[PDB]
């Protein structure tokens, strides 16, 4: 089986430095060239540079000229691609696919490193509880969950009482907002018929803040 | 001729001893440098190894293991790189070199020129005249890179060791002798040097250099680090093609290189295959093609259109893993003029396996392989049809490539059959690899054969043994037909010779075409017989005609 | 620099309907054209290269036509898996460059979301600012407006929308219009509502929630 693996995305701050990893196997890694294609969120495919590991060049997107640097180290099947001045722009997902024919498409792509560039120091998610109201029945069903705000960067995965409860689940994706943290709300709809006896747990998990706030959602004193 | 290709036997035993170390001279006479792996196995108490003496870098992994010898000759071995590893963690492994219970077996390392291991580590064991391992500075060896710089090794003995000679600076030696003194590289450097020469900060050697130096510059190296452009050490080959950084349009580099193992190479060794992205292989890489290019050279080119559909053989594509043509594969092959990858027919392809219902081979399926001229890895037999005396489906078998070779020596191999004769007529080629003919107890003709004219480099060879002998053969009346230039051929008849005295009508010898006093009359084109149009008016004694269409006949 | 531009952005169909997706490039571009598939956290697969040519083992219905300008991608009967966004891209010309996207979307029945809204937690109402929600529950198609009203007035540009992606079961969406406001403008206002207009709707409805007595 083919495979390539993209490692060493994160948080830099607008300027820095940073470095990405392509390791690749189940092919002669010597006769193939391979290349850098990035996706900023909610945008389309943005190709970067194809490096070759052979000669040890590198064909580059005029965009990158002076700032991206390409590198293989065929000792380990391992391209890299060196981001210095890096801004708001660049923040992407970070493709490393192989040159097909050393013409221009790309064939096994890995599954893709994110870069996040901002100047937002990383801070844990509070989570509050979203407990439903006495008018909240359609006819019988209800609805209640845990809101993540205030949290950076991307992402957190949400999980209802340990992992047990997935039926229903609406885990809202996120939105940058105006202060340069991410807010959601991760909705589930579960029968109205039994709200006072089911212990409903959510389990939060921040990579970046090692934080796992868990949290209880019960009924409002209304 | 410095390179050449190892073997690829791991422990497996030898399938014909008494040309084994024959093999190995074949192999590594002469050699420097060995791509693959230097397997060292089986060797007898006396065996002469000098042919060794010469081998300066094992691109794969080193295994010396279960000899009787008391020394392998390795002392000008620098370094081993570590491509592949024994037991997928080893880049040297000594392993039972004793007797199988004065006494036989290794007694010194003798590795004095061993300064580098890049990749995989040491195994050293059950040994049991064996001295001085546990001497060695192994961490100084290994890379400052290496990965998987490990060690395991057994000190069990069965005899005192001598100290080592007291020229010896420290404990460190790789036998008794004073010129046997581990000399260091690596822990004894100044600054973060990975290699020197010495303890001062000149003493340095050049960051692309591998094994230490004799000198500062990148052409004082004692071996490469990545790659050999021309005597300068290097991190990359020069590029195929100059770019022009604003348009990026490219004029073709004159300057430009291929990689070939670890040097920057003109152009592609002979079996091997360049490549448009700068490199030499021996299978064309996706949405690429074998080409005949404007040459005779073999060469990958891109495909425009999709790549026409090829036949693969076994150990390629959806082949990869099985062992042998079976009843189950067999059609596979049917109309096929080349097969890219190997064919092996093993006793479990003529008896059956119930097991996983596969019917046995009959052998009239085998009239497959009539068509097929080309195989471009290696051709096994030790198993063939008793009802038929030859190998005479492959008939048309004009080259076999050997770019891959069973257990990576032998591109032919035909053993244990009662065949009577090859019968292989068209084979002109064995592209690299030994061929080993031995244990056909009825064959003939192999020594009519001009195996010196089918190979392609000094290390080739036919090895063979326990075959019928060929006084027996002369004897029970049996040569090459009269018209066979040299004395040479596959085979008895006219049909069989390696080049035809007179004239070919067919693939045919005969002394006299149809010219004059024939049943169709035929004309000559460079040694050929061919026929008029069947409505040319036949001559008494008289030119028929000039060609073979309506308007060269004479009437 | 060359562009290739994709038609429609996104698309709706029914599973066994055909499928046909253009992209045209700006500059002629012979057949250096390929065409990816992507699904959302996936990574693109490649299905057609040459403009008209399967990569190995796309499935047959996978087809791909036309040279110089004017590019088509035409699943010939779609299939659950092939719901995904298709780009294009030219490669015959440096800079190499690929379409903008298009999505393939599962088209069903009209039907109408479930209207709610969520107050702001305990542990919330003493940090300095207050969020209220309005979820939109299980409705299509996307197509949406959404405006806030405090009291009496309309609001504009404190909400942002966020909508999830198409259910793997039922193929509806949700949206969640999240206002978000001070504390000192939060104790000086007494209902708070949210008014959902749909085209499965007949009236845009409001459901209600009291600071009074919650
Ligand atoms: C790198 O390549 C050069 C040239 O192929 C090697 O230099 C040769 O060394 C051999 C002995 O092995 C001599 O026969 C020649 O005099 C040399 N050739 C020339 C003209 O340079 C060199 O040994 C190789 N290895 C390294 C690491 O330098
Ligand atoms: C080295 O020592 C080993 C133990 O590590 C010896 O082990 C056994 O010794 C007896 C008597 O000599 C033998 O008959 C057994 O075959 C040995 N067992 C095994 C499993 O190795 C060993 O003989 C020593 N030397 C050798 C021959 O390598
Ligand atoms: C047959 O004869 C020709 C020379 O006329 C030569 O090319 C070849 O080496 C000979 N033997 C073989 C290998 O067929």
């Amino acid at each position: 089986e083919v495979q390539l693996v993209e490692s060493g995305g994160g948080l830099v701050q607008p300027g820095g430095s940073l470095r990405l990893s392509c390791a690749a196997s189940g092919f002669t890694f010597t006769d193939y060239t391979m290349d850098w294609v990035r996706q900023a969120p909610g945008k389309g495919l943005e190709w970067v540079a194809d490096v070759n590991p052979n000669s040890g060049g590198s064909i580059y997107n005029q965009r990158f000229k002076g700032r991206f640097t390409l590198s293989v180290d065929r000792s380990k099947n391992t391209l890299y691609l060196q981001m210095n001045s890096l801004r708001a722009e660049d923040t992407a997902v970070y493709y490393c696919a192989r040159n097909l024919g050393p013409s221009f498409y790309f064939d096994y792509w890995g599954q893709g490193t994110l870069v996040t560039v901002s100047s937002a120091s990383t801070k844990g998610p509070s989570v509050f509880p979203l407990a439903p109201s006495s008018k909240s029945t359609s006819g019988g069903t209800a609805a209640l969950g845990c809101l993540v705000k205030d949290y950076f960067p991307e992402p957190v995965t949400v999980s209802w009482n340990s992992g047990a409860l997935t039926s229903g689940v609406h885990t809202f994706p996120a939105v940058l907002q105006s202060s340069g943290l991410y807010s959601l709300s991760s909705v589930v709809t579960v029968p109205s018929s039994s709200l006072g006896t089911q212990t409903y747990i959510c389990n939060v998990n921040h990579k970046p803040s090692n934080t796992k706030v868990d949290k209880k959602v019960e009924p409002k004193s209304c | 001729t410095q390179v050449c290709t190892g073997t690829d036997m791991k422990l497996r035993l030898p399938a014909s001893p008494e040309t084994h170390l024959d093999m190995l001279r074949h192999l590594y006479q002469g050699c420097q440098v060995v791509q693959g792996n230097l397997e060292l196995t089986y060797l007898p108490t006396n065996a002469s190894l000098s042919f060794l003496q010469d081998i300066q870098e094992v691109q794969g992994y080193v295994l010396i293991a279960h000899n009787q010898v008391r020394q392998v000759p390795l002392q000008r071995l620098r370094i081993v790189r570590g491509t592949q590893l024994f037991e997928d963690n080893y880049a040297l492994a000594v392993l039972d070199n004793g007797d199988p219970l004065s006494p036989g077996g290794l007694r010194e390392l003798q590795l004095r020129s061993l300064t580098e291991i890049l990749k995989g580590g040491v195994l050293i064991q059950r040994n049991p005249q064996l001295c001085y391992q546990d001497t060695i500075l192994w961490k100084d060896i290994f890379h400052k890179n290496n990965q998987l710089a490990l060690t395991l090794i057994d000190t069990n003995r069965s005899r005192a060791c001598h100290p080592c000679s007291p020229m010896c600076k420290g404990s460190r030696c790789w036998g008794e002798s004073s010129e046997d003194c581990q000399s260091l590289t690596r822990t004894v450097c100044a600054g973060g040097c990975a290699r020197c020469k010495g303890p001062l900060p000149t003493d340095c050697c050049h960051e692309q250099c591998a094994a230490g130096c004799t000198g500062p510059k990148h052409s004082d190296c004692l071996a490469c680090l990545h790659f050999n452009h021309s005597g300068i050490c290097e991190l990359h080959c020069p590029a195929l093609v100059t770019y022009n950084t604003d348009t990026f349009e490219s004029m073709p580099n004159p300057e430009g290189r291929y990689t070939f193992g670890a040097s920057c190479v003109t152009a592609c060794p002979y079996n091997y295959l360049s490549t448009d992205v700068g490199s030499c292989t021996l299978v064309c890489p996706l949405h690429n093609q074998e080409v005949t290019a404007e040459d005779g050279t073999q060469r990958c080119e891109k495909c425009s259109k999709p790549c026409a559909r090829v036949c693969y053989g076994l150990g390629m594509e959806h082949l990869r893993e099985v062992r042998a043509v079976t009843s189950a594969n067999i059609q596979e092959f049917a109309g096929c003029k080349k097969i890219f990858g190997s064919l092996a027919f093993l006793p479990e392809s003529f008896d059956g396996d119930p097991a996983s219902n596969t019917a046995p081979l009959q052998p009239e399926q085998l009239q497959v392989f009539e068509t097929l001229e080309e195989i471009t890895g290696y051709l096994y037999i030790s198993a063939w049809p008793d009802s038929l005396p030859d190998l005479s489906v492959f008939q048309n078998l004009q080259v076999i490539r050997g770019r891959i070779l069973h257990n990576g020596a032998y591109s032919l191999t035909l053993q244990g059959l009662g065949i009577s004769w090859l019968g292989l007529r068209s084979l002109r080629e064995l592209g690299s690899g030994l061929a080993l003919i031995h244990h056909n107890t009825h064959l003939c003709f192999v020594h009519t054969v001009p195996w010196d004219q089918l190979f392609r480099n000094p290390h080739q060879a036919l090895l063979h043994t326990a075959n019928r002998p060929e006084d027996e053969c002369v004897g029970e009346g049996l040569a090459c037909h009269q018209l066979c230039a040299r004395g040479h051929c596959w085979g008895p008849g006219p049909t069989q010779c390696v080049n035809c005295s007179q004239f070919l009508r067919g693939q045919e010898c005969v002394e006299e075409c149809r010219v004059l006093q024939g049943l169709p009359r035929e004309y000559v084109n460079a040694r050929h017989c061919l026929p008029c149009h069947p409505e040319c008016q036949p001559q008494n004694g008289s030119v028929t005609c000039f060609g073979p269409e309506a308007d060269q006949c004479v009437a | 620099d060359i562009q290739m531009t994709q038609s429609p952005s996104s698309l709706s169909a029914s599973v066994g309907d055909r499928v046909t997706i253009t992209c045209k490039a700006s500059q002629d571009v012979s057949i250096g054209v390929a065409w990816y598939q992507q699904k959302p956290g996936k990574a693109p697969k490649l299905l057609i290269y040459s403009a008209s040519y399967r990569y190995t083992g796309v499935p047959s219905r996978f087809s791909g036509s036309g040279s110089g300008t004017d590019f088509t991608l035409t699943i010939s009967s779609l299939q659950p898996e092939d719901f995904a966004t298709y780009y294009c891209q030219q490669y015959y010309i440096y800079p190499y460059t690929f379409g903008q996207g298009t999505k393939v979307e599962i088209k069903r029945t009209v039907a109408a979301p479930s209207v709610f809204i969520f107050p702001p937690s305990d542990e919330q109402l003493k940090s300095g600012t207050a969020s209220v929600v309005c979820l939109l529950n299980n409705f299509y198609p996307r197509e949406a407006k959404v405006q806030w009203k405090v009291d009496n007035a309309l609001q504009s540009g404190n909400s942002q929308e966020s909508v999830t992606e198409q259910d793997s079961k039922d193929s509806t969406y949700s949206l969640s219009s999240t206002l978000t406001l001070s504390k000192a403008d939060y104790e000086k206002h007494k209902v708070y509502a949210c008014e959902v207009t749909h085209q499965g709707l007949s009236s845009p409805v409001t459901k209600s929630f009291n600071r009074g007595e919650c």
